[PDB]
RNA sequence: CAGAGUGUAGCUUAACACAAAGCACCCAACUUACACUUAGGAGAUUUCAACUUAACUUGACCGCUCUGACCA
């Protein structure tokens, strides 16, 4: 299960705070990730150099 | 190293603290639950995988000397990782450029 | 020769595209964990940035406040259309499209005829001489109607066996019965032509594999087909 | 002025005492026992019998621990025994449990170190 | 010259061809409590239970005392499990275990302690002090 | 003593411990978990790692790559030039085993991949070839191997 | 479908009674992780009777397993 292991947290005694955000990606498609600032999402564009 | 960017510790109330203690037992047992299952499945699969090479064995021995062999072809091997929606059939994402730094 | 046939069965299946919904007692702990993962952190970048901005402005050069660039990051996200966790499908209930259930794994079955009456089977094909029974399993693939599939097979020891024998009718001394070895596989990408859908193949789940499944047929394949 | 067993100092753990104080913690059970230096057992006191388990929530954690040495204390001074050694293991004596079992033990009128032999 | 073993060697029934795939310790309390185990038990080599342990005789000792209580043992487990769960039923008792703050009442415990088990300790403790050695013989 | 019954009762040496993929098992296999995550990819190869303890597989050694970080430029509105939009950094938590039988190759595929989670990716190789095995040693390990030599 | 066989949570030749035990197992903390440790959690006698102690013996009642019937 995609859930059997996914719930956790930062298991470190100092770390900076961290927001979840949507990471979409060049085909729409989106997964979770925490990111520094509290974005509602990010999405990632696609490189001209690989074109 | 700095102390300028620590945030101050607010103190936890007494009922806060009464959830989280009691919501930290109900996650022993959950997790139980999750090990079992994976467990047994496991469990399943293994008995049954046995069990047709033994049958295997009797019918034909060629083949079951070559059904324990390695597969060399099955790595290596890669699994995509899954996504929480759906790929747009119609996605036209920016232009931009990667520049990557190790 | 035996007077047990060899047949090579297929069992294909579709691994899940998204991750499956969490439990309401999956939702508690996972908002505990964020909520203790804030209260032990230190000050990130864009909190330092608001700290700093309001205690400028109680006093009273940055263009763009911290507040007011988290507004037009939502801003973004809700004009942008997520994908959708269900599909048309699963309200048609049309069991024979990859696109339903895709939290969920699929198994291929497949409708074939034998003593004049349809039986729900896997994929399967007779062994040949010369031949290693993994790759019987490999030949049903082209032996599939009008199919552009790329599948990945996993080992080459069976994965289970189903013995059946006939009903008096067909029993002989050279023919008694036959013996099916399964092999499981994952499918990669493609799918089937629009030619033949309904009849020909279903994709179900563990769950509703007993409609098309006989019971004794039923058995075997639950032990190696998992629903995680 | 009885000997005491001198001697095994190269093993763990000693045998110079007369009584011995040794905490039995199973995965749902915690018992102690006062056993003489010979291995007899004086006084015991378990989570197993009906009469400590009828008033304890858990027979494994911390509370159940210092339940044993309430009840033990009173049934060491009933059966005559004050003096008596305890020999713990670095991470038992660091346990909070364990420090809760002693205070008991001290509370309840029992010392957890036996007088020096007297030899003339 | 050589002698063969009078028995069994202590650790005969380890297997030394899989080593690897063989569960270790990990710990010493675990070894501590499987050591503890193998002391208790007769060998055929001189051990310190030898000369130091207190003989006894194989006749076991004749018991004089009075016929043991008949007591239902199935309606006794029904009850009693009956109880721990009303308390642990209490969301207070929960609580008060857990911020370790709990006790038990001394005078209660031996009120039953003196009915159930009672007597039994007393008979241990009574052959500590030699009263039934002495007395009885 | 020797002449005695109870010879050899002190020996404990051959109680303690003093690579080839053969057909029938592989010998070496790295489990790469490459995810933008730091935390699932550390949770994972955790639940990797008491996943293959209980199966009693053996793992040769849990370590980690180097993160690699990369910048994400997006083209400006109505222009030529990329400006800064993000930062990702790649995180990935490898997991070494060995002594896998074949046939259980199929089964512990199937378990991990259903179990993956999402925005991580799942890679398994052999790179039993690859060898480059070289590791600090103690003196009590090193001590012995001079004895064999000697 | 009958035919026999079989019975404590995962295991056990744990269970004399004072009593359903020991181990394994699950979370949190510590550890890159594992392991160790600490602090916690979930647990069992198939169901009814038999002069009664009967988890144990005598019977069925219940499920499981095994061989054929059944079978594409």
């Amino acid at each position: 299960d995609s859930s059997r292991a996914s719930l956790t947290r930062v298991h470190r005694q100092a770390y900076a705070r961290l927001y979840p955000v949507l990471l979409v990606k060049q085909d729409g498609s989106t997964i979770h990730i925490r990111y520094r600032e509290p974005r509602r999402m990010l999405a990632m564009p696609i490189d001209l150099d690989t074109l | 190293l700095d102390k300028a960017r620590e945030r101050p510790q607010v103190e936890l109330t007494f009922e806060e603290t009464e959830r989280r203690a009691l919501l930290l037992k109900k996650w022993s047992l959950y997790k139980q639950q999750e090990r079992k299952m994976e467990r047994d499945t496991i469990r399943a699969m293994l008995e049954a995988q046995q069990e047709a090479l033994e049958e295997l064995q009797l019918e034909s021995p060629k083949l079951h000397a070559e059904a324990i062999k390695r597969d060399p072809n099955l790595f290596p091997f890669e699994k995509e990782g899954p996504h929480y929606t759906p790929p747009i059939p119609n996605y036209q994402p920016p232009e931009g450029r990667y520049n990557d730094i190790t | 020769g035996s007077p047990w046939r060899l047949l090579g069965a297929l069992c294909l299946q579709r691994p899940p595209v998204v991750s499956k919904p969490l439990t309401p007692l999956q939702e508690e702990m996972a908002s505990l964990l964020q909520q203790i993962e804030i209260e032990r952190s230190l000050y990130s970048d864009h909190e330092l940035r608001a700290l700093d901005e309001n205690q400028r402005l109680a006093k009273k050069q940055d263009i763009l406040l911290a507040q007011d660039l988290e507004d037009m990051w939502e801003q973004k996200f809700l004009q942008f259309k997520l994908g959708a966790r269900i599909t048309e499908a699963d309200e048609k209930n049309d069991r024979t499209s990859l696109n339903r259930k895709l939290d969920r794994n699929l198994v291929l079955l497949v409708r074939e005829k034998f003593g004049d009456q349809d039986v729900w089977i896997l994929p399967q094909a007779e062994w040949q001489p010369g031949e290693t029974l993994r790759g019987t399993a490999e030949r049903t693939l082209a032996t599939l109607s009008e199919n552009n599939m790329e599948a990945k097979f996993l080992g080459n020891a069976p994965c289970g066996h189903y013995t059946f024998k006939f009903p008096q009718a067909m029993r002989t001394e050279s023919n008694l019965g036959a013996k099916v070895f399964f092999f499981k596989a994952l499918l990669l990408t493609g799918d089937f032509s629009q030619a033949g859908n309904k009849g020909h193949h279903v994709w179900v789940t563990k769950d509703e594999l007993g409609d098309y499944l006989k019971p004794k047929y039923l058995a075997q394949v639950r032990r190696f087909v998992s629903d995680l | 002025v009885a000997r005491k067993e001198r001697g095994w100092r190269t093993v763990f753990p000693s045998r110079e005492f007369w009584h011995r104080l040794r905490v039995i913690r199973t995965q749902h059970h915690v018992e102690a026992l006062v056993e003489h230096q010979n291995g007899k057992v004086v006084v015991s006191a378990s989570t197993r019998e009906w009469a400590i388990k009828k008033h304890l929530y858990s027979t494994r954690n911390v509370v159940a621990c210092e339940s044993i040495g309430r009840v033990l204390a009173q049934r060491c001074l009933e059966a005559g025994i004050n003096f008596m050694v305890y020999q713990p293991t670095p991470w038992e004596a660091a346990s909070d449990s364990m420090k809760r079992l002693q205070s008991a033990m001290t509370e309840g009128g029992v010392v957890l170190r036996e007088p020096q032999r007297i030899y003339e | 010259r050589r002698t063969p073993p009078l028995g069994p060697m202590p650790n005969s029934d380890i297997d030394l061809s899989n080593l690897e795939r063989l569960e270790k310790y990990r710990s010493f309390d675990r070894y501590r409590r499987r050591a503890e185990q193998e002391a208790q038990a007769p060998h055929w080599w001189r051990t310190y239970r030898e000369y130091f342990g207190e003989k006894t005789d194989p006749k076991e000792k004749i018991d004089i005392g009075l016929p043991p209580p008949k007591v239902s043992r199935t309606q006794q487990l029904l009850e009693r499990k009956q109880a721990i769960q009303e308390l642990r039923a209490n969301v207070e008792e929960e609580r008060a275990a857990r911020l370790r703050t709990a006790s038990v009442p001394l005078d209660a415990v031996r009120a039953e302690w003196e009915r159930t088990c009672g007597p039994y300790h007393k008979q241990r403790l009574a052959e500590y002090y030699g009263l039934y050695r002495d007395l009885f013989h | 003593y020797k002449t005695k019954p109870t010879h050899g009762i002190g020996k404990y040496k051959h109680l303690i411990k003093a690579n080839l993929g053969t057909d029938y098992e592989y010998g070496v296999l790295n489990i790469h978990l490459t995810a933008y995550d730091m935390t699932l990819a550390e949770s994972y190869a955790q639940y990797v790692h008491n996943l293959c303890n209980s199966l009693s597989i053996k793992v040769e050694e849990s370590y980690a790559m180097p993160t690699k970080t990369i910048e994400v430029l997006q083209l400006q509105d109505q222009g030529s030039k990329m400006l800064l939009d993000s930062v990702l950094t790649t995180h990935e938590r490898v997991v070494q085993i060995s002594g896998l039988s074949a046939t259980f190759a199929e089964i512990f595929l199937e378990i991990i991949q259903s179990s993956l989670p999402e925005g991580v990716r799942l890679s398994v190789k052999e790179h039993t070839e690859e060898d480059f095995k070289g590791r600090f040693k103690a003196r009590p390990e090193l001590e012995e191997l001079l004895a064999k030599l000697k």
